[PDB]
């Protein structure tokens, strides 16, 4: 058998349950046998991949004669977990000054440069910010060099960024601690996907254009990812600030609205269309 | 939407302030905002008015009773309260003063 | 003694013993072929890496085996083996391995002791020796009255700067570990080769800071979070007294709580591999029936109802909760 | 049966004492 | 029609093949009062470290 | 029954994970 | 945590105790002889109350 | 093995050090470190150097560029910092000597 | 079994309300 479990904004769990005769539980079982000793699963289904990494397996023999493993695994959530947000990323934990990480700006903005800094951080990176450090042109050519990351967050234009205004803050929170009411209040979801070579297209490539033409020509050459590397994003799929709906009928159809927060900061009007 | 939260003191926004997203801060910059400046008989009036401008109005307004020849409305901002502090300084201490 | 040092019926005596030899001699793991292999740890000048070397002479034992009549475990020379190889006796029994978490650790929260001080103190001095300075050779400020003293600065310059610099210096630390890359660790067969996570591993773990160990030894709390982050193994069995094994105290059983002892895992690559950890907890069972034997659980396991699993979990915040209030 | 979960229901209980107190 | 998110996703294979998705549509607690438990300690937890610093 | 109470159990085990590290 | 009072009956002798003496100092028995001049020896009682806080 | 601890500032050692596990501590030693002494005008300037050897030696070098022919390297250490100011000390209030 | 488990489980959801609100 196997089992896995999406949630949003929270670590899912997945789960096999495997013969010890079977060459991959044998190959599970045998650390010896691993130089580079973490399992990773990846289960793909219909454009879905739940990718995560083993926490531990229990090897069962139960009082009825039956011998079995189980293997589970956290899913790739759980790094933002083991990532603190530092108050300043760019001085040793020796200084920190500002005492506050504090930013203002379009949510998606807000968070994915909070993770983009901490990142930089953990890959240990010497790179001059930009004044704009999500967007794309500022990464090539040799600017960035993003080739042996583990983390990536993927860069987007921030005059298109309509996601509300927001502040993010910590001292010392873990990103996932940073990031919760940031997203519960604005309505959004993290996602994260692996790259993974030979399968999947470039995780930056898109086609917008009069032609559809590549938007940045020879993109895997001058921003290469390593196989595995894990590409955070935000989405917003909920339009409540633009347009969507909270309702319907099966005979008339849904009813579309907007939602505006009114001058009290509590209130919020709907408006139907 | 109407309702935007406001923007706290020093938070980074696009552009990334002053300090390029903290990436500029250094223990030098830092240790200029709260350490008291090296000083010498040579440059303390100089120092003195840097200490004044730290203060807030509340501790500043405690002079205004007893400067003399003040300007109109001069102690309703910080620089012009410390600039009206070192408008009564006097380029003798207060014990030659009171012998002569 | 009894007539020199009085102690009355009941009395509790209190003793610490080292049944881990981890330190001087002990094994970690071994084969039912060729025997355990004996070692020891050492922890190398970073205070996070453990060295394991591993002894290349032939095995010595403790005097006590020798002597008629002896029976239990010194760590020097564990010999116990719980075999799941054909002709077993055990009942039922769990074997888990968790791989370690975490490879780096970040302490803190509060500058370290006097950090704070020195520099509320140079405040002080600083605006206090000014005016100070000012008021006996250069300057006086002329009011209404006459000439007025400028005041004393250190107590109102100490007073706004306090939230710029209180916990800024010294109020944080990170520590490094060679988990990633390559280690040895006390687990039978990573006992001589080197081994790492991998390039892919959870990065950051905080340091729970609520006693304030780190302004003690950042290194010893660290330790504590590494040793509650470790790559380990456990086995619980369920098992009848006295065949093969007699469990009672050292001189009446062959082992008791906290012996190293080893076992063998049924379904297992390499069938005569023993893997060795101390025994954690003992449970006895009896019914009008008779016994129901032991429950041994051998090295460190979670309580396997997930509600002991939130008790244990609430124990630790109530004592963290108690210190946060002093 | 009600009995079987009253039953390891009080297992619980008494190995919850390990972990708190009055 | 009530319109609302979907928060969790869940498929189970066995033996006997799919038994299909468990889809909860809006934020609902968990159904196990235990799990409801190890929520509010998750909390605590975030909280304390908080409070340390 | 105690098999299903079993079961049950270690269902509730690996969804806590969700909420913990060890 | 002290009793109400406690810790500032403390902090309050401490800041008396340096400025009082420096004031007695200065006033009376001596002066702090600098490169120009004199110098009046400065306020101790904050900086005393400061590095015995821990304490 | 090659790694130790450090000894934190205080802790008992076997022997007890000075206080013998602190058995020997008493309220009296205690407020000696914390309190500022009983003093009088024959014994202030006796009391003064007690108070300057509490000082964290980054305060006391403020008085550095002030006190003529400082021995060489004496404020390396705080004795020797606190000696240089005694050293600077005159034994006469600063207004007799402006009046003179 | 399992059923009567889903029923043990919705009382304790019940009266953990004594002790919890959002």
């Amino acid at each position: 058998s196997h089992k896995f479990e999406f949630i949003e904004n929270e670590t899912g769990t997945a789960s096999i349950t495997i013969s010890l005769d079977h060459y991959l539980a044998k190959w599970i079982a045998s650390h010896k046998g691993r130089a580079r000793r973490n399992v990773h699963v990846s289960f793909d289904k219909q454009g879905a991949r739940w990718t995560g990494r083993m926490d531990h397996y229990d090897i069962v023999r139960t009082k009825e004669g039956d011998v079995y493993m189980e293997v589970v695994f956290k899913h790739d959530y759980e790094e933002l977990k083991h990532i603190y947000v530092w108050a300043n990323p760019f001085l040793r934990p020796e200084f920190q000054f500002p005492k506050l990480w504090v930013m203002f700006g379009p949510a998606k903005w807000a968070l994915l440069l909070t993770l983009f800094v901490n990142i930089l951080r953990l890959e240990t990176s010497l790179w001059t910010l930009p004044d704009n450090p999500l967007d794309i042109s500022e990464w090539f050519p040799f600017s960035l060099n993003p080739g042996n990351w583990r983390n990536i967050v993927k860069p987007f234009p921030f005059l298109a960024d309509n996601s509300p205004l927001t502040i993010v803050f910590s001292r010392f929170k873990s990103f996932h601690d940073t990031a919760k009411n940031v997203l519960a209040d604005s309505q959004l979801t993290i996602v994260c996907r692996r790259y993974f070579h030979g399968e999947d297209p470039h995780p930056f490539a898109e086609l917008s254009g009069e032609l559809g033409l590549p938007l940045i020509e020879g993109i895997a050459s001058l921003i290469p990812l390593r196989h595995g590397c894990l590409v955070w994003d935000i989405v917003d799929n909920s339009g409540w600030g633009s347009e969507t709906a909270f309702g319907g009928s099966l005979l008339t159809g849904l009813v579309r609205a907007v939602m505006n927060i009114a001058s009290d900061g509590m209130t919020e009007g709907i408006d139907i269309y | 939407d109407q309702w935007v939260p406001d923007v706290p003191d020093g938070a980074f926004v696009i552009g990334g302030g002053d300090y390029r997203y903290g990436q500029d801060m250094t223990e030098d910059i830092a240790r200029s905002l709260f350490q008291v400046p090296d000083f010498n008989p040579a440059n303390a009036l100089l120092v003195l008015p840097q200490l004044l401008l730290r203060l807030p109005l509340e501790a500043l307004q405690k002079f205004k009773d007893f400067i003399p020849n003040v300007l109109e409305g001069a102690f309703n901002t910080v620089a012009g309260a410390v600039d009206a502090i070192m408008g009564a300084i006097r380029e003798t201490p207060r014990v030659l003063e009171q012998i002569l | 003694i009894a007539s020199l040092i009085p102690l009355r019926h009941g009395c509790l005596v209190w003793d610490i013993v080292d049944n881990s030899g981890w330190g001087s001699e002990t094994a970690f793991g071994g084969s039912l072929l060729t025997g355990l292999v004996r070692a020891v740890m050492n922890i190398a000048s970073d205070g996070m890496t453990e060295g394991i070397d591993i002894y290349t002479g032939l095995p010595t034992y403790p005097g006590e085996y020798y002597t008629p009549g002896f029976l239990g475990t010194y760590p020097k020379a564990p010999h116990v083996v719980f075999m799941e190889s054909p002709y077993t006796g055990i009942e039922s029994s769990k074997f888990t391995y968790t791989e370690a978490t975490d490879t780096s650790f970040v302490l803190g929260g509060q500058s370290m002791p006097g950090v704070n001080e020195v520099i509320s103190a140079g405040i002080n001095m600083g605006g206090d020796f000014l005016t100070s300075l000012i008021n006996s050779q250069l300057a006086t400020l002329g009011a209404f009255g006459g000439a007025i003293d400028l005041p004393p600065l250190g107590g109102i310059m100490d007073a706004v700067a306090r939230p710029l610099y209180e916990n800024v210096v010294l109020a944080f630390m990170e520590i490094p570990t060679l988990r990633a890359a390559g280690l040895s660790l006390p687990i039978a067969g990573l006992e001589d080769i080197v081994t790492g996570l991998g390039d892919f591993h959870y990065n950051e773990g905080w340091v729970d800071g609520a006693d304030k160990a780190f302004t003690i030894s950042a290194i010893m709390a660290a330790r504590a979070k590494q040793w509650a982050t470790r790559a380990k193994h456990s086995h619980e069995i369920q098992v009848s007294d006295a065949a093969p094994y007699i469990i009672g105290e050292r001189g009446h059983g062959h082992f008791w709580l906290g012996d190293r002892v080893g076992t063998t895992v049924l379904g297992y690559p390499d069938p005569y591999t023993i893997f060795v950890e101390r025994v954690t907890k003992l449970t006895y069972e009896w019914t009008s029936d008779g016994p129901k034997g032991w429950t041994i659980t051998i090295g460190y396991k979670e309580p396997e109802d997930p509600i002991l699993k939130a008790f244990e979990l609430i124990q630790y915040i109530n004592s963290n909760l108690g210190q946060l209030g002093i | 049966v009600d009995d079987a979960i009253a039953v390891k229901n009080n297992e619980v209980n008494k190995q919850a004492l390990t972990y708190t107190r009055r």
